[PDB]
């Protein structure tokens, strides 16, 4: 998890259905 | 003057619905995706 590192026009991003804690 | 401004979008998102089958009851309850309550 540490090592991977990384809305205005109408566009949007949904949750996952499962989080983290539940994998 | 000399302020400093923040400029962020007037909320939007899709709203959906969540039913039970017409053949087991009528009530159901909207979800306004991506919005806070405060506004709604
Ligand atoms: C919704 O807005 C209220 C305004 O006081 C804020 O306190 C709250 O944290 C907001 N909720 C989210 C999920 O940003």
């Amino acid at each position: 998890f540490n090592k991977v590192t990384l809305k205005f026009n109408g566009l949007t991003v949904l949750p996952p259905l499962l989080t983290d804690e539940m994998i | 003057t000399l302020e400093i401004l923040d400029i962020t979008p007037c909320s939007f998102g899709g709203v959906s619905v969540i039913t039970p089958g017409t053949n087991t009851s009528n009530q159901v309850a909207v979800l306004y995706q991506d919005v806070n309550c405060t506004e709604v």
